[PDB]
RNA sequence: CAUGGAAGUCGGAAUCCGCUAAGGACUGUGUAACAACUCACCUGCCGAAUGUACUAGCCCUGAAAAUGGAUGGCGCUCAAGC
């Protein structure tokens, strides 16, 4: 447990020496969304999140170095994360929002909101038109390309989106996800 | 691109352990084109992972490239 | 020809078990010690070698 | 070692009924009705709260504790059947020589029946009657599927272990002739 | 480094550092090779015990013979057994 070690030390450096913490509540995002945030922000701010601490703020609440780290006792919950910066709360407002990616679908994932495909020219190789009458969409090809003449529902709102319908999706560069950084309550604001 | 010189021409066949290289400011003003590609704070990290990274030369006589890498004793630039 | 996906479901009862070198008796794939009683509960087992 | 108290509970959602007499436990709801008696274990039932049942045993050894979840799960396993049923699903595998079957309605009686002709190319007819208050489809969504759907898992499940266990090869290497009927996916009727 | 080609994955010998709680000169698949997938590993849920060897009490396998058969017999299971 030398990281363990390194942790206990670390995090006590830091909570005495920065008066500003932001939460952030990151969840189920890639690992390089945060290699490029904290490449962005390496200069200015340091981002560090682990595992929950039950008892491990409540040391900091028994000694009175700060009073106030008894009042954020219970905001703790799970996959929270902390930001210890020397910013402006104004600035640090929309600073991390930045590069949002846009996750595909993972053959299933439900879609919030009905996806559709306007009417348009795919322009791709007619060598796949198989795909397309393997779920019945009226395809025609014109000057090599593939048309969608009638515009075919792809997957009704909070449905499970087809198997076929769901790889279709990452060549046509389409999927309802857009995965970014979400900012919880901080300091009762 | 050192290989302790010349490769012959179709002296591959047998071994080829034959690319013993020196170690010295050469690799660090070498490292300076990659510039640390993935973070490495200033590049010292970058520094001792170019130095490091010739481990099958081992550096030069005595010298090895991962004691070099472990010593952090020489200067950033 | 078989298609492999119903190969496989038809493999998966027949090929895939244990024995046990005591009764020649037939274990699941994850067992540890034979059930049959004339052996003793013995944990003496060999994978169903494939056929190949 | 002898446990004092060994407690587990069950919720109960707000659709069907069940009464408990005697160790005799009646659930009846939207799709029918079910028996079953438990009058061989030493177990204590009562009313947790408005919709969950508790049950317990007192003193007893690990063996006797370990029989108290079987019970839990039976129950809870024929709340789920008694408002969604049960569906199996299974699949026809031949290499070169064709099976057909033959689902025939009923004969007279609640009870189905099933003919199976043509197995590795045999002409032996074979006999097979389903327990009661099971229905066996051939499926219209797609080739080779048989759809067994009923109330009670331990009634879809033995006849579908009968449906598996009559076709059988003999005298011959299975790892080779992979013949037969066997079942690929459970679920319920609902979703 | 050899290499149609082998970006870990015919292969030879090495096997480091960056940033993290963790994500590899790679754990396999895959592939011309990659990529991809997975694995390892840490975290999201959880809610108190676990794992690995040994020791000895009862019970069980090891335990096959000839007329019908003997804890003395019937019988006995919180024993009427130890
Ligand atoms: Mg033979
Ligand atoms: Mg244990
Ligand atoms: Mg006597
Ligand atoms: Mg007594
Ligand atoms: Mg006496
Ligand atoms: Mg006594
Ligand atoms: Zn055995």
């Amino acid at each position: 447990s030398g990281n363990k070690a390194g942790y206990f030390d670390k995090l006590k450096g830091l909570l005495e020496e920065y008066p500003s913490i932001f939460v952030v509540s990151v969840d189920n995002v890639s690992s390089q969304q945060m290699h490029e945030i904290r490449k962005a922000l390496r200069g200015q701010g340091v981002v560090l999140m682990g595992k929950n601490t039950m008892v491990r703020r409540a040391l900091k609440t028994f000694m009175p170095d700060h009073p106030e780290y008894e009042r954020l006792l219970p905001f703790v919950k799970g996959n929270v994360g902390f930001v210890f910066t020397n910013g402006d709360l104004k600035e640090v407002r929309e600073k991390i929002l930045s590069n949002r990616i846009k996750a595909p679908a993972r053959a299933g994932a439900i879609a919030p909101v009905d996806v559709w495909v306007p009417a348009g020219n795919t322009g791709m190789e007619p060598g796949k038109t198989s795909f397309f009458q393997a779920l019945g969409i009226p395809t025609k090809i014109a000057r090599g390309t593939i048309e969608i003449t009638t515009d075919i529902k792809l997957v009704e709102a909070g449905a499970k989106v087809g198997p076929s319908e769901a790889t279709l999706l990452n060549m046509l560069n389409i999927s309802p996800f857009t995965y970014g950084m979400g900012i919880a309550q901080v300091y009762d604001q | 691109a050192l290989k302790e010189p010349p490769r012959d021409r179709k002296k591959e066949k047998n071994i080829k352990h034959n690319k013993s290289v020196s170690l010295d400011e050469i690799i660090e003003i070498a490292r300076t084109m990659r510039f640390k590609s993935f973070s490495k704070d200033l590049k010292g990290g970058v520094k001792e992972i170019l130095g490091t990274a010739f481990s099958v030369g081992c550096q030069v006589d005595g010298k090895s490239p991962k004691a070099i890498s472990d010593a952090i004793e020489a200067g950033e630039i | 020809i078989i298609e492999p996906s119903l190969k496989a479901l038809a493999s998966k009862f027949n090929c895939d078990k244990m024995i046990c070198r005591k009764c020649y008796a037939r274990l699941p794939p994850r067992a540890t010690n034979c059930r049959k009683r004339k052996c003793g509960h013995s944990n003496q087992l060999r994978p169903k070698k494939k056929l190949k | 070692m002898r446990y004092i108290h060994s407690e587990e509970t069950i919720p109960v959602p707000e659709n069907l009924k069940v009464s408990i007499k005697s160790r005799l436990v009646t659930v009846e709801g939207p799709r029918g009705k079910l028996q079953k008696d438990l009058s061989h274990i030493a177990v204590n039932f009562s009313v947790v709260k408005k919709g969950v049942i508790g049950l317990e045993i007192h003193h007893g050894s690990r063996k006797d504790v370990a029989a108290l979840r079987t019970v839990r799960t039976i129950i809870n396993n024929m709340i789920i059947g008694v408002t969604k049923g049960f569906k199996y699903k299974m699949r026809y595998v031949y290499a070169h020589f064709p099976i057909n079957v033959n689902v025939e309605k009923n004969a007279e009686t609640g009870c189905y029946e099933v003919e199976i002709r043509n197995f590795i190319g045999e002409k032996i007819v074979r006999k097979v009657v389903m327990a009661p208050g099971v229905e066996v489809e051939i499926s219209k969504a797609q080739k080779d599927e048989l759809i067994l759907s009923g109330n009670s898992l331990e009634a879809v499940s033995q006849s579908a272990a009968d449906i598996q266990q009559i076709c059988k090869v003999r005298n011959k290497d299975i790892r080779k002739f992979l013949d037969g009927i066997y079942v690929s996916e459970k679920g319920n009727i609902v979703e």
